[PDB]
C-alpha cells in the first residue's frame, strides 16, 4: 500500500 | 480504569519511558489514563498520544495483512480465517478505543485549530484503518465517516493554518492515501499531494531553519507518493 | 485454560501463522496451549516453542536494560522504579511460564538426548534471565538453578551427541554466555567456547553441506564472542 | 551484553 505519514522524527 | 488511581503527570512520564523502551501497548495504555484524567492534551502530549496507537495499530495492520494474503492464496481448514478474524477484532477493538477518546470527549473541546485538526485527522485515519478491514453492510458508512472527518480537518486547516504547517501536511498526506486506497480515487489522490506540495513550496520562504527541516520533509513524503502514482 | 477447546494441530498451525505475522505473543500462547494438551513436541514444535518465548522475552529484556539505565543515571519521583517494576514482573512471570511447562512435564518424559538437551538448555537460559534482573535472598540459587540445568544439559550433549550437533553447540554458546555474564567467571566462559569451536572444527568433515552450514553459522557466534572477550 | 543464541535461519 501507499505510505502514509510516519513517526515524527 | 485502570490508570484511575495513578497521576496524570505521572502517566505522562511512563509513556515516555514506554516510548523510550519500545513499549508502544504500555505507551498507549498510559496515554489513555492521561486522556481520561478530563483535562486538554498539549501538543507535546497529543504528539504522544499518536505515536503509542500509531505504533499499536501499525504492528496490528501489518499482521493483518500478512494473514489475509495467506487467506487469499487459500482460496485446507478454518485456522487462517480464525486467525485473521481474531487479529482483525483486536485491530476493530483499539480503533474503536481511540476514536471514543476523540469522541469523549477531546475533539469537543478543542477550540484552536491545531488541536481540532489534530484531532479530526486522527478521527479520519482510525476510520481509513476501519475501512481497510470493512466488508458488509457499514462499509460505506466507515469509509464516508473518514472522509468527513479528513474533510472538516482540512477545511478548518486551509482557513487556520499555514500551508507549510506540519500537521496541515501530513493531514493532506494522509487524506490523499485515503483518496487513493480507500475511496478508488486516484486522480483526487495525485491533484490533493501536487497541489499541497506546491503551495507548501511557495511559503517555505517564511520559514525559520526548523521549520523549514519538518516542512520539507513532509513534502518529500507527498513527493514520494506522486512519484509512485505516476 | 484459554487454548483447551482448540485442536493440537490447530494451535500448531496457527503458531506458525502468528510467527509469519511477527505476533509472537500469540504465537507463545499457541504453543502453550500445544504443551498442554500433554503429547510430547516435535522437533520442529519444540523449535516453535522456543522461537515463541525467546521473542517475547527478549522484548522484555531489551525494554528492562532501557530502564534500568535510566534507574541508574536518576541515581526525581518512584515512576521509573515503579515501571521497570512493572516491566520486570512482567518478565519474571513469562519466565516462570515458560519453566513450568518445562517441569510440567516436557522434561520429565523426554528421553532422547535431543529432546532432553533442548529443554534442559531453556530451563538455563530462563533462570539465566531470572537472575539478570534478580537481587535479595534467591539470587545465589537462581543462579545455581540455570547452572545445573546448564550442567545436565552438557553433560548429556557431551556423551550422546556429535560436537557439531546445532543444539550441543548453542546449548555450548549460551552456558558460555552465563559464565561470562551471570557467573563472574569469564575465563570459564572463554575457555568453554575455544574447547567447543575446537571440537566442532574438528567434526566438520563428516557433515553433509546442509550441516555443515549450520554448524559452522553457530562455530561463527562463538569465535565473535572469543573476539569479543578477548 | 555478549550475544546468545539468535533465532534459527
Ligand atoms: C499528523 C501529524 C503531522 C505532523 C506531525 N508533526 C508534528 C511535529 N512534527 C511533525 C512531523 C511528523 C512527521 C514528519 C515526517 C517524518 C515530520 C514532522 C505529527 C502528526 Br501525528
Ligand atoms: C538452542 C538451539 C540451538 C540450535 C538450534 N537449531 C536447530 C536447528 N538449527 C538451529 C540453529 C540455531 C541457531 C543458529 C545460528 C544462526 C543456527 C542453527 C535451535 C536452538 Br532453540
Amino acid at each position: 500500500r501507499t505510505p502514509s505519514l510516519p513517526t515524527p522524527p | 480504569g485502570a490508570m484511575g488511581s495513578m497521576e496524570r503527570a505521572s502517566l505522562i512520564q511512563k509513556a515516555k519511558l514506554a516510548e523510550q523502551a519500545e513499549r508502544y501497548e504500555d505507551m498507549a495504555a498510559f496515554m489513555k489514563g492521561a486522556v481520561e484524567k478530563g483535562e486538554e492534551l498539549s501538543c507535546e502530549e497529543r504528539n504522544l498520544l499518536s505515536v503509542a496507537y500509531k505504533n499499536v495499530v501499525g504492528g496490528q495492520r501489518a499482521a493483518w495483512r500478512v494473514l489475509s494474503s495467506i487467506e487469499q492464496k487459500s482460496n485446507k481448514g478454518p485456522e487462517v480465517r480464525e486467525y485473521r478474524e481474531k487479529v482483525e477484532t483486536e485491530l476493530q477493538g483499539v480503533c474503536d478505543t481511540v476514536l471514543g477518546l476523540l469522541d469523549s470527549h477531546l475533539i469537543k473541546e478543542a477550540g484552536d485549530a491545531e488541536s481540532r485538526v489534530f484531532y479530526l485527522k486522527m478521527k479520519g485515519d482510525y476510520y481509513r484503518y476501519l475501512a481497510e478491514v470493512a466488508t458488509g453492510d457499514d462499509k460505506k458508512r466507515i469509509i464516508d465517516s473518514a472522509r468527513s472527518a479528513y474533510q472538516e480537518a482540512m477545511d478548518i486547516s486551509k482557513k487556520e493554518m499555514p500551508p507549510t504547517n506540519p500537521i496541515r501536511l501530513g493531514l493532506a498526506l494522509n487524506f490523499s492515501v485515503f483518496h487513493y486506497e480507500i475511496a478508488n480515487s486516484p486522480e483526487e489522490a495525485i491533484s490533493l499531494a501536487k497541489t499541497t506540495f506546491d503551495e507548501a513550496m511557495a511559503d517555505l520562504h517564511t520559514l525559520s531553519e526548523d521549520s523549514y527541516k519538518d516542512s520539507t520533509l513532509i513534502m518529500q513524503l507527498l513527493r514520494d507518493n506522486l512519484t509512485l502514482w505516476t
